[PDB]
């Protein structure tokens, strides 16, 4: 009963909600830049700050109800258009469909749409996220960095040409392009003064790993001249080539998506960078990364034992789960569970396109809406309480009964209890690892959900309980609705997104 | 595709499956490999043919396709490695029924492509499981 | 247009195709690819871009499928035990269905393993007991609403044929034996 | 380019090649020159205005039922709130209570339409 | 819509498959009725032949 | 008995000028040698049009509703609840009254086309409807 | 799918029916429990106002009253997964979907063998006629011989 | 639009997806492509002229191109 109208209306869709963030996104900074000869916040109600602000967040929220009806669209056409492949038996018959573009707007860069399950799980985390920390940094933004209002608008912009285009050279060129917007967040918008060599680390580290793409990708197309992503297949890269091109392209895009030892300026930056930022960062900009990898990895053809980077990938976690323990910053314990959550998540990437891939995709979205989760916690903690750390923080449930529940709940969610994604996404890697090398599952479980969890724990534990008694005059209230809604809809989505179609994991 | 009815069958169709040789697949997938750019050219003279001469008033009308005959055996030859004689209607009986389905499928019912190379490719694989020795 | 890169090796290659020595090291692109790159890197070679996406998708169907077996043997072992009571149970077990459990062991359905290592042979009979499923589902037009599209002429013509093909499955007479 | 009717003659070729190599019905032939074999170019346009102006509506929709909330539920705080609406007349309470849901409700509606393909003709038994 | 629409295709498979072999249980038992009613005539037919003779 | 039955229904139902739109585009949809290409696709494109079902009704009705509402309420002093109600009910029974039927037969692009085939009395639309029957 | 116990015998089942014995027989489900039942929907429909009376007190009391909201919400979503859990085809421990069931999936199908099926009886019906007749045609015969 | 419209890629990729291949192989394929089979042009229209006539050679016949 699959019809032309349903290809049409999610072509459509995923099309023209691309134009929709690109001319919100420009009108506001028309307005921006015209209304004031100098382009700060005028310290008054009637301030274009207040517009921007508008603008930018009810942008973001309507373009995600655009990206949740477009991603219904594609499930459905996906699904459909496998049907269609795959019923047909018949050797006269074929399937060759061919579709007109429209006359209205025309193809950003020339390039025809092609759209994934990946790529739109990214999308929407980019959407989500987003939202979270742009809800979050307005505190931060004051007066000399409001322009950085649009930062997830152009972050929401670079991904969506990421994830729907199917040219190798526009795929790296909008992978590269996160680095700016990112780098001027954390120099301009970070309270700390540890921020200035915070960046300066980040930009080297993940530098270093975007060369190490770049020296991949100019691999790739000196030798095949192509870049429609699908005349790969046509082309045989040799034994040497092909170990090169896995080699770097793991080595670069674990730079990113941190991985031992390269997690120095993971921690540094976390630490150091406005708590709303950090948010965005762990849920979303550690993902691309590895989105990148899978998408270059399946499409190379590899003839090389995989030991080495899953032995990099379990010493990564292991790492991380140890030092764990020692952390009575609550920030760098967050950032080193992120560690970990990676490291398995880029771990279930090691076996190119094998069923890995699912566990893998549900792992980097419960880990999004965890990161997302924590660094929140984290930053009510420390906005509200003047310190995160847990020697200056403690008995948080006696004074803040809503917050100390958020973490207790949070604690819950992470130990992957029954009935959550990473639980799911936990008992797919787990399932994988245990028929690939048991004895590894099992220490890698061990691990993890042991040490990693206690040291985890003890910290969060010794932080909502206790008695404060100290600083009776300045402790606070409690959350806010604002905080309240954030930490329910995350919940929320990690509860309920079990429930999405399995067709797709 | 790769199935072969059943002969002594309850029911009017029934079709079990069978797998190729390895000496076959790699000798399709060379020939396939190297010969390309004869079934690219079939199309694309296919549908320059019909642009020019389509129209019933048209001057070529009657001698519609026959361009194409050069690129059909030159893609035989290629595919047989020159063997088994110099153009498709020299094809082996054993191959003939699927080079007639081959024809009905691109110039009479103007089928894909992906359609008709199926049944260009069965005729190639009945002359190989037809020889063996003779192709590798 | 596809290009090489530079080797280094100092082996010989001797074609004899051709009839011809070459050099690994002095081997420009298009000899490159003719001699080095021509190796598969998938199950069916042969199969066109469009034939092995096909093949892709019914092998995946097909290891679901045998998933889906495994998932109702399991179900019907839960019948029996809900249903029969402990004494004669295994009795009863001790049947086919005992020996399609073991049957269907890991080995042969990838319950949850991250790849099911088959051979091209085993990926391609995978293939065919899919298609052979596929078309005793088609005789009778049972794949319209799922696993497939239709429009209504489409639908019309394949009922009245599959009418047909019952009208005549009727009238044929009883197997011997 | 060799690729031609030049030259050609049908008494070189035999009559079952030219029957082989003889082009098809009419019919057949515009089909295949025009692309459509199974879908017409008009039906894909009509496809592609009926998207268009689908996703014209929800966006709108979407757009005026957020703005409409955010803007009759962003007045101040709770007591704030429940006193200008306490003071508001019988049908503004009722716009400000059915605007957002009617558009939101709306752009659902479309957007579940086009996956639920009730109209197909097929319809019977 | 989900459970309805989108369900797993191994699962349909199997489903058809099942019903396909219990038509084709029905045609058997089709096939067998008619032989025994065709037998039945032949049988009379016989019969009216011989008391004809 | 029933293909009898079956065949007399589709006999009538061509006799029938209301559904000869509807039995004429199942001709063209069987692509039957008989209809011409030119007819065949101009058929098709006026069908398709007229069948399409278009969100703007719906948007249309949803923004009177909504404007009704929102006039009433803005320029109106002390506006009577009880008028306002049936004002509101009255509109929204009204939207149920506009029916518009689809006369494919009344439309003159599709009975131009298909008047000359006269699928009626005619033994090659006999034939090629008789296979498709829905 | 096929019978994976071990056959018994007409003369034991019978055997058993003189021991006493009754053959399982899964039952359907009563009305209460039927989605697609009047005697369900009445409830439904008192549920859902008593909900709304109790709501409306609730609120004048001033006790919570977001438990009745979420009855006269969830009634009509008890529904949807009661009757989607009703349609699925997955057979649990109970009975086994039908030959009809199954093909309310493949509306092609189902219409083509309800075709089959009443040519198939039309044809039978004729052969049994024709056989009364071949039967009284013997009998005459057989009468008019005995006569002459 | 007018920037790229002097080619139908992207200009980004026209700019570093080609490295070392000719601009005559970028814009303009069908000539370069002609350009290198002149040749080969001249050796099928004679193959074509013997086939017409009795003799048949099977030296050029894989040289049967249409680019
Ligand atoms: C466009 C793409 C997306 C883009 C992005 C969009 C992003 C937007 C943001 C949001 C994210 C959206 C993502 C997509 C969502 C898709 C959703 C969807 O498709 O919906 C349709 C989806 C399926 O649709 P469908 O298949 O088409 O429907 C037709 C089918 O035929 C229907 O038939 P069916 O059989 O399939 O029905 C399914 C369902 C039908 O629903 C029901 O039948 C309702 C059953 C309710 C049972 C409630 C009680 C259960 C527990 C008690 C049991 C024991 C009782 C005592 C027994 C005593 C015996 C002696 O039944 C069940 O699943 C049964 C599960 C029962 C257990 C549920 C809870 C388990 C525990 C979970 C704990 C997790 C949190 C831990 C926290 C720990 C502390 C921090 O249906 C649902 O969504 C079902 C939701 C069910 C919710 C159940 C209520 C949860 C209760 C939690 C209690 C926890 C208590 C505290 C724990 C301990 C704390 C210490
Ligand atoms: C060549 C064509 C070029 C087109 C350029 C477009 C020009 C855009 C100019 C924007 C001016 C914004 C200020 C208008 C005056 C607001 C007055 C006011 O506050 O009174 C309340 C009145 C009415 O309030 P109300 O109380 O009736 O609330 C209901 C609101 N509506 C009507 C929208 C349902 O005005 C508004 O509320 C309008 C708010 C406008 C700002 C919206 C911000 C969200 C993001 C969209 C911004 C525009 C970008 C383009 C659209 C998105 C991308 C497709
Ligand atoms: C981890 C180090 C610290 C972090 C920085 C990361 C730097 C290193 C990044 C990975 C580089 C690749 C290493 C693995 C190579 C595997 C293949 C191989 O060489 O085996 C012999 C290969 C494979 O041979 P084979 O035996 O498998 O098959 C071919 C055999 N013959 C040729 C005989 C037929 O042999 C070769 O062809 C030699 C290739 C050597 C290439 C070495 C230089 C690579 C230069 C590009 C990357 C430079 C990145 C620098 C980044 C900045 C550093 C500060
Ligand atoms: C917020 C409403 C959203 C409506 C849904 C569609 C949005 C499409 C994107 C619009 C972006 C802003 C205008 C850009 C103008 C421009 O420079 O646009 C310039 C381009 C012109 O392109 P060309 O020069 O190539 O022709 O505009 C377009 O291509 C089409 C613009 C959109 C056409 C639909 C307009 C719908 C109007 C709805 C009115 C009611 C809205 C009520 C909101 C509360």
């Amino acid at each position: 009963m699959f019809n032309l109208n349903t290809i049409y209306l999610s072509r459509i869709f995923i099309e023209f909600n691309f134009y929709f963030l690109f001319f919100l996104f420009l009108i506001s900074s028309i307005i921006f830049y015209f209304s004031k000869i100098i382009s700060i916040q005028n310290l008054n109600q009637n301030s274009v700050f207040n517009f921007l602000k508008l603008a930018n967040i009810f942008g973001i929220l309507i373009s995600f109800f655009i990206h949740i009806i477009s991603f219904w669209f594609y499930c459905i056409y996906s699904y459909n258009l496998s049907l269609n492949i795959f019923s047909d038996i018949n050797l006269y018959n074929s399937n060759s469909i061919e579709l007109l573009n429209n006359s209205l707007l025309p193809n950003y860069f020339k390039s025809n749409i092609t759209i994934d399950f990946f790529g739109l799980i990214l999308l929407t985390l980019a959407y989500i996220v987003g939202f979270v920390s742009i809800l979050a940094l307005d505190t931060r933004l004051y007066w000399k960095n409001i322009k950085y209002i649009f930062s997830f608008t152009i972050f929401l912009l670079i991904v969506y040409v990421y994830v729907t285009v199917s040219n190798i050279l526009l795929f790296f060129m909008c992978y590269e392009l996160l680095l700016i917007p990112s780098f001027l967040i954390v120099y301009f918008v970070s309270p700390s003064r540890r921020a200035i060599q915070a960046s300066l680390y980040f930009v080297i580290w993940t530098q270093l790993g975007s060369l190490l793409v770049l020296i991949a990708i100019s691999y790739i197309i000196s030798i095949t001249n192509t870049y429609e992503f699908n005349d790969l297949k046509y082309f045989n890269f040799t034994n040497s080539e092909s170990t090169i091109i896995i080699f770097l392209i793991f080595l670069g895009f674990g730079f990113k998506a941190p991985i031992w030892p390269f997690h120095y300026w993971l921690t540094k930056t976390h630490v150091e960078a406005p708590s709303g930022f950090s948010i965005y960062l762990s849920g979303f900009l550690v993902k691309t990364a590895l989105y990148g990898f899978y998408k270059f990895n399946t499409s190379i053809f590899i003839d090389i034992d995989s030991s080495i980077f899953i032995a990099i990938c379990i010493m990564g976690v292991v790492d991380s789960s140890l030092k764990m323990w020692g952390q009575t910053d609550l920030k760098k314990l967050v950032a080193y569970g992120t560690i970990q959550e990676m490291n398995i998540i880029y771990l279930a990437f090691c076996w190119g396109d094998s069923c890995a891939i699912l566990g893998g995709i549900l792992f980097s979205a419960t880990h999004a809406f965890l990161s997302a989760l924590m660094f929140f916690l984290v930053d009510c903690i420390y906005r509200r309480y003047h310190t995160r750390s847990l020697v200056e923080v403690n008995g948080i449930l006696h004074i803040t009964p809503n917050l100390g529940l958020s973490i207790l709940f949070m604690l819950v969610f992470f130990s992957g209890i029954p009935g959550t994604i990473k639980f799911i996404s936990e008992f797919y890697i787990f399932s994988g690892l245990l028929e690939a090398s048991p004895f590894i599952c099992f220490i890698l479980m061990l691990v993890a959900n042991v040490l990693g969890l206690i040291g985890f724990s003890k910290s969060w534990f010794n932080a909502t309980f206790g008695m404060p008694k100290k600083n009776t005059k300045y402790l606070p209230m409690d959350l806010s609705f604002k905080e309240s809604y954030i930490i329910l809809y995350c919940f929320f989505f990690l509860f309920i997104f079990s429930y999405f179609s399995s067709i797709f994991f | 595709m790769f199935l072969n009815p059943v002969k002594d069958s309850e029911f009017d169709d029934e079709v079990k499956g069978f797998v190729p040789s390895e000496g076959e697949v790699r000798f399709v997938a060379n020939k396939n490999k190297e010969c390309g750019y004869y079934l690219q050219g079939i199309e694309q003279c296919r549908r320059k043919m019909v642009q020019l001469a389509g129209d019933s008033s048209s001057q070529f009308h009657s001698l519609g396709f026959l361009p194409c005959k050069r690129l059909v055996d030159a893609h035989y030859r290629c595919m047989t490695d020159d063997k088994f004689g110099s153009t498709i209607e020299e094809v082996p009986e054993i191959g003939l029924d699927s080079a007639q389905k081959f024809f009905d499928c691109t110039f009479q019912q103007l089928k894909p492509m992906q359609s008709c190379r199926r049944f260009f490719d069965q005729v190639v694989r009945d002359v190989y499981r037809a020889n063996g020795s003779q192709l590798i | 247009a596809f290009g090489g890169f530079r080797q280094t090796d100092n082996s010989l290659i001797i074609d004899d195709r051709r009839k011809i020595i070459l050099n690994t090291r002095s081997l420009n692109d298009f000899q490159q690819k003719i001699y080095l790159r021509n190796f598969f890197t998938n199950y069916r070679p042969d199969l066109s871009s469009y034939d092995y996406f096909a093949f892709k998708e019914k092998l995946r169907i097909g290891e679901l499928f045998l998933n889906e077996y495994r998932k109702r043997i399991n179900n019907e072992v839960r019948r029996a035990a809900i249903l029969t009571p402990t004494s004669s149970l295994r009795e009863k077990m001790n049947h086919k269905i005992a020996d399609q459990i073991l049957d269907l062991s890991s080995p042969h359905v990838r319950g949850a393993h991250f790849q099911a290592v088959r051979s091209w042979t085993d990926a391609s009979k995978i293939v065919n007991y899919v298609e052979e499923k596929q078309t005793k589902i088609n005789k009778y037009g049972l794949q319209f609403p799922l696993l497939g599209n239709m429009t209504e002429e489409q639908c019309a013509s394949k009922e009245d044929e599959v009418y047909q093909r019952l009208l005549k499955e009727m009238q044929k007479p009883p197997k011997k034996a | 380019m060799n690729i031609s009717y030049t030259g050609l003659k049908l008494e070189d070729y035999s009559d079952e090649v030219i029957r082989k190599y003889k082009f098809p019905n009419s019919n057949e032939l515009e089909r295949f020159l025009n692309r459509e074999q199974t879908l017409t170019v008009q039906q894909h346009k009509s496809a592609i205005k009926l998207a268009q102006q689908d996703f014209f509506a929800v966006a709108g929709l979407l757009s005026v039922g957020s703005l409409s909330y955010i803007f009759y539920n962003s007045v101040g705080g709770k007591v704030i709130r429940d006193r200008i609406r306490a003071s508001r007349t019988k049908a503004q309470k009722v716009i400000v209570l059915a605007l957002a849901f009617v558009a939101n409700a709306a752009a659902l509606i479309i957007a579940r339409n086009a996956i639920t393909a009730h109209n197909f003709g097929w319809q019977a038994a | 819509y989900q459970g309805l629409n989108l369900a797993n295709p191994a699962e349909s498979l199997f489903s058809l498959n099942t019903a396909a072999e219990e038509i084709e249980d029905k045609i058997r038992q089709i096939r067998i009725d008619n032989d025994k009613l065709l037998q039945r005539k032949a049988q009379l037919e016989e019969e009216l032949a011989s008391l004809n003779n | 008995a029933s293909q009898l039955q079956r065949e007399q229904k589709l006999v009538q139902s061509l006799q029938q000028e209301s559904l000869q739109p509807h039995l004429f585009k199942i001709i063209v949809d069987s692509q039957s040698d008989l209809v011409c290409e030119a007819d065949r696709r101009e058929y098709i494109k006026h069908y398709t049009r007229a069948n399409e079902k278009s969100s703007t009704s719906q948007l249309l009705q949803v923004g009177a509703l909504l404007g009704y509402i929102y006039a009433v309420g803005r320029y109106v002093s002390n506006p009577s609840t009880r008028k306002f109600s049936y004002g509101l009910a009255a509109l929204l029974g009204s939207f149920s009254l506009l029916n518009p039927s689809k006369n494919l037969h009344h439309n003159h692009s599709l009975r131009e086309i298909y008047s000359k085939y006269n699928i009626s009395t005619n033994p090659q639309a006999l034939e090629i409807l008789k296979s498709r029957i829905y | 799918m096929q019978n994976a116990y071990p056959e018994i015998t007409d003369q034991h089942r019978e055997f058993l029916k003189k021991q006493g014995l009754k053959v399982y027989e899964p039952k359907p489900l009563p009305d209460q429990i039927n989605p697609f039942s009047k005697t369900y929907w009445i409830t439904n429909a008192f549920i859902i106002g008593v909900s709304f009376l109790a709501r409306r007190h609730a609120l004048k009391v001033g006790a919570p009253r977001i438990f009745w909201s979420g009855c006269i919400v969830g009634v009509p979503l008890a529904a949807i997964i009661s009757r989607g859990k009703s349609d699925q085809l997955d057979e649990l421990v109970g009975a086994r979907k039908t030959l009809e069931q199954k093909l309310e999936y493949a509306p092609i199908t189902r219409r083509a063998w309800e075709r089959a099926l009443a040519t198939n009886q039309e044809y039978q019906n004729e052969i049994k006629t024709q056989i009364q007749d071949l039967q009284a045609e013997i009998a005459a015969k057989k009468v008019a011989a005995k006569l002459e | 639009g007018v920037w790229s419209n002097i080619h139908p890629t992207d200009k980004v990729t026209l700019s570093f997806a080609n490295i070392g291949r000719p601009f005559r192989l970028i814009y303009r394929p069908e000539i370069f492509l002609r350009d290198q089979q002149a040749k080969f042009i001249q050796l099928e229209k004679e193959h074509i002229e013997k086939s017409k006539k009795g003799e048949f050679v099977e030296t050029t016949s894989p040289l049967v191109l249409w680019n």
